[PDB]
């Protein structure tokens, strides 16, 4: 198997520099052609640059023309992106890239293209002003309406963090059958929310342990509050 | 340089074939590089063809691209749709100085029934407002087809300014749910009497209303 | 070295004033002007004391 | 006092080359004659190689002929292994040790070299295919029927873990009495799983504070592992 | 290409001598430069002899060691066996080839009263079948003397691949506990109807059986 690892963005501040690679694994990483491709959120597919496999033919984009600085180093197996002056649409996930060919041609047109079939994990850069900010998470009880047979959705609520990303397993990772992790939504004040829950039928009402499970690395809080159906109490 | 033009969304049942015209205005794109790749939302795009007809490992053998000569354009071709290819569509190539990507695309396999919208509000606690912030929530969920649209409103005059409609989610019922936040300071909350998370949903529009007796 | 000759005035000097309220510390050879009311609370100063 | 210290010796590539070492110390080094011994586990101990005082001399066993190479540093008084073209046999618990003095002998007949006085501490190479690996630990609740003057048993499972070493405590060690770790075996996944349990009183049970303590170091793993008592309930 | 032989293990009571054996099948040992060493289980062999008749620090003086050209090889004699000694021995010296060692004789000295076997079956654990992971635990524990053979048998049928079994080691109260590990898969761990985890110990056999259907 032939795999690409990318690492190294995050919280970054504007106007500085910064440093970018490619890991690689599976083939001789000398013998292609490198890439550099970055995604946005909420947007589509933003193509950065390109490498000849030997260093000799480099080929750029137009909207940061100069903007940034890419290279290649055989020995160590390694690409990389010395990228420059941050703004607001590049807020995007990296992604380091195979050639499908490597120079191949119509007939008489003969050029280094770009072809990918095989893909990186993704590095993604933040530049923002809302910096990293710590959450606050609220339990999600199952309202008393569900009884009798039925379904009762529990879980917990994380509102109002920042930046991205967090994971949600349920008994941290021992269920797996009806785990829903909504996707997290920039609220206007510039911070996040999302919803996660599970499928559980309301036999387990009293007698099974609910415990949220919530990784927001990048900050890297947790919360366990209790997790139960509020009591009716007055 | 150049610039590829997609239908941001078309709808059509799984039984049928889908195309995309892939018209980049400019120039000719005529015996050059040809790309495609797809994207299921919130993960990184998947290759679909590459030169003309040429499809990757493990795609169903539906999908099939062409291009069209004479109108200098491009087209895929899926034979026999499924709910799963439910994704975004991209058109990728290279004229020789750089690439360009299009418009993009939401296609729709209508193979299940349309879900009638229900929507149920969440207004802000007390304990936050001592600090002079509160966002305003609007959960919309199962609704059908997922090509939906959001709008925030203020005393009948429609707001722009912290307006943000997040991403249809898939369901566990099949169907769609998102969300939408407008945090805003409390004089603005005070002062309009009343405000509406106005959201159309295939020219049906949903709505429902919050109020201040809960803020007090 | 003192100054008690050169800086002080019959009935008091009131010329010179330190901060004393910042959000961080400042960094080194970094010289601070703001005259900004600090808050420390979550009500705004508006500009008045 | 006389003793030798070991590290170094792990997981490895076939193929590769590693260096081994041992240092030691409450004697006079550059006198002395050392001796290089593994141990394939569930088998007899085997010779290595043997190096003479000065650095000069070099015999070696025939597995190895020419495959290995050793030296001594006498200025930094430390010997140095190094072993290349690892094959599958070469998992073994390796030790460092000593001779009865440099190479003597009596009889006119006789050569430089003598027996084996000392030995190290052990070090313990992997080589294989299978790669880092965290461990799974799970909180085994005690049989509730354990009551009323009784002895109970409990511990923490360590199982799908890679490699060596992981320390299993209770207490972080505070609490010797009645732990008896079973020893690490390999399963026909590649994988290691082994057993851990405290004799412990069952009237014990849910009133001192229970907490096993796994250290897996070369993962950067420690996991605190707490027994409850179980909800068997309906 | 030489071996040294000496029996697997020797039994006997406290109050007697016993020696050791050490010859070749070929070449010759008589006036030449020997050693000899133990190991206790688990941990770092140590030095007990070398050279014949001489002694290391911190060892008592019941061990005495003699050399012999008659038949090839040379005797360790120990005199008032204690049980805390019990453990391997093995033979080494530089021979006309290479530097040789000696397979290995386990020590044992009858100092508490038999006891029968306890046998215990462990199926995997509940949470480990969804895992699709499966690893036979059997525990041989409290059991005098330490030598215990145990075999894997699946419906009858000797199972011989995915066993291993650790040697036991001093308890507490002067026992051994010893594990057997049989590395199945929960495809073919269901399947079998029963099994057995015999322990034969001293010629002592008691066998238990248990139905993989309890783990559910």
């Amino acid at each position: 198997q032939v795999q690409l690892v990318e690492s190294g963005g995050g919280v970054v501040q504007p106007g500085r520099s910064l440093r970018l690679s490619c890991a690689a694994s599976g083939f001789t990483f000398r013998s292609y052609g490198m890439h550099w491709v970055r995604q946005a959120p909420g947007k589509g597919l933003e193509w950065v640059a390109f490498i000849s496999y030997d260093g000799s033919d480099k080929y750029y984009a137009d909207s940061v023309k100069g903007r940034f600085t890419i290279s290649r180093d055989n020995s160590k197996n390694t690409l990389y992106l010395q990228m420059n002056s941050l703004r607001a649409e590049d807020t995007a996930v990296y992604y380091c890239a195979r050639d499908l060919s490597a120079g191949h041609c119509t007939g008489g047109v003969c050029y280094t293209a770009g072809g990918i079939d095989y893909w990186g994990q993704g590095t993604l850069v933040t530049v923002s002003s809302a910096s990293t900010k710590g959450p606050s998470v609220f339990p999600l009880a199952p309202s008393s309406k569900s009884t009798s047979g039925g379904t009762a959705a529990l879980g917990c609520l994380v509102k109002d963090y920042f930046p991205e990303p967090v994971t949600v397993s349920w008994n941290s990772g021992a269920l797996t059958s009806g785990v829903h992790t909504f996707p997290a939504v920039l609220q206007s004040s510039g911070l996040y929310s999302l919803s996660s829950v599970v499928t559980v039928p309301s036999s387990s009402l009293g007698t099974q342990t609910y415990i949220c499970n919530v990784n927001h690395k990048p900050s890297n809080t947790k919360v366990d509050k209790r997790v139960e159906p509020k009591s009716c109490d007055k | 340089n150049f610039m590829l033009t997609q239908p941001h969304s078309v709808s059509e049942s799984p039984g049928k074939t889908v195309t995309i015209s892939c018209t980049r205005n400019s120039g000719s794109i005529a015996s050059n590089y040809v790309q495609w790749y797809q994207q299921r939302p919130g993960s990184a795009p998947t290759t679909v063809i590459y030169e003309d007809n040429q499809r990757p490992s493990g795609v169903p053998d539906r999908f099939s691209g062409s291009i069209d000569s004479s109108s200098n354009s491009a087209s895929l071709t899926i034979s026999g749709l499924k709910t799963e290819d439910e994704a975004d569509y991209y058109c990728h190539s290279y004229d020789s100085d750089n690439v360009v990507f299009g418009g993009g695309t939401k296609l729709t396999v209508l193979g299940q029934p349309k879900a009638a919208p229900s929507v149920t509000l969440f207004p802000p606690s007390s304990e936050e407002l001592q600090a002079n912030k509160a966002t305003l929530v609007c959960l919309i969920s199962d609704f059908y087809p997922g090509a939906v649209t959001v709008a925030w409103k203020a005393d009948s005059s429609p707001v722009k300014a912290g307006v943000e409609t997040t991403t249809p989610s898939k369901q566990s019922n099949n169907k769609y749910a998102a969300s939408s936040y407008l945090s805003l300071t409390p004089e603005q909350w005070k002062s309009h009497r009343s405000y509406s998370c106005q959201v159309t949903h295939e020219g049906s529009t949903v709505e429902k209303t919050v109020a201040p007796t809960e803020c007090s | 070295w003192n100054s008690n000759n050169l800086d002080s005035k019959v009935g008091g000097n009131y010329n010179y004033l330190y901060r004393l309220f910042r959000k961080s510390n400042l960094k080194p050879f970094e010289r601070d002007i703001s005259t900004e009311i600090y808050q420390a609370g979550s009500t705004p100063c508006n500009g008045v004391e």
